[PDB]
């Protein structure tokens, strides 16, 4: 069970309380850890880390690594409680808007607060191509979803993300396909014995921040699970040189 | 500027909160 704040900033009594009830269930130490924290008279001010700014004494795998190194620094939220809301049928003019605000109150984020935030600082780069990739996974008898924002730029592709697994976020630009790509968040799920179930491959994201355009989520949808690498590869590769055209 | 204060509040918690709960899934 995962909460969405739906209250913004600061947090309504309801929501807050809610986060509180679900850290002391989930954990075995629950009220003693959550009245520690609570009660504290004195609770230790947290660094706000500075949002990267791109410079030309950079490569763009430099520029990706602070990037990616900002969202590390923000955390992965493991509180049970997003923070900022998503949603995916927005113009992309909207989700900015959310992406600044992400940067001014400088809290933990999940994989898709992840996404809108890495084509918020890739968008004034024009070399750099961003397009969400979205896993469908399947594990003890559940179902996962998960994304990722994938990259490509001079003839490589890699990705920017947020995931508690370190395996399942950011690659770095020497894939030189979209199937490599791919086919490595495969192998890095079989290390935790996930099945990807679907792969979702969108659009290249518009460089315009003020856009009026959603993002595009699935233009390819393969049921991975139930195929043999050879045409996964067919499919993704058709699709890829698509993008490329 | 009392309602900065409580956002600065909730933001202290959430890290300290947060610090124990990778903790935990470290561990599960």
């Amino acid at each position: 069970l995962f909460h969405v704040n739906k209250s913004g900033f600061p947090i309504d009594s309801h929501t807050w309380e809610r986060m509180w009830m679900h850290v002391a269930k989930v954990h075995p130490k629950g009220g003693e850890m959550v009245g520690a924290i609570r009660n504290a008279a004195f609770l230790a001010k947290p660094s706000i880390p500075q949002v990267p700014n791109y410079r030309l004494s950079m490569t763009i795998p430099d520029w990706l690594q602070a990037i990616q190194n900002y969202m590390k620094t923000l955390q992965y939220n493991h509180t049970g409680t997003q923070f900022f809301e998503i949603r995916k049928m927005r113009p992309l003019s909207g989700l900015m808007e959310t992406a600044k605000e992400m940067t001014r109150e400088s809290l933990p984020i999940k994989c898709l607060e992840a996404v809108i935030l890495g084509i918020y600082l890739t968008n004034g780069q024009p070399s750099i191509e961003r397009f969400p990739i979205s896993f469908k996974t399947y594990f003890s008898g559940n179902y996962f979803h998960h994304v990722v924002l994938g990259i490509y730029c001079n003839g490589r592709y890699g990705s920017l993300g947020m995931s508690r697994r370190a395996e399942l976020m950011d690659k770095p630009l020497t894939f030189r396909t979209l199937s490599d790509l791919i086919f490595d968040f495969e192998d890095s799920y079989k290390k935790y014995l996930h099945t990807v179930k679907k792969v979702k491959i969108g659009l290249y994201v518009p460089h315009e921040p003020h856009s009026f355009q959603p993002i595009e989520w699935k233009q390819l949808v393969l049921n991975v699970s139930k195929m043999l690498r050879a045409d996964i590869r067919k499919e993704l590769e058709k699709y890829a040189r698509d993008m490329r055209m | 500027s009392a309602q900065q204060e409580l956002k600065q509040r909730q933001r202290a918690e959430i890290y300290a909160l947060n610090r124990v709960m990778t903790e935990l899934e470290q561990q599960q």
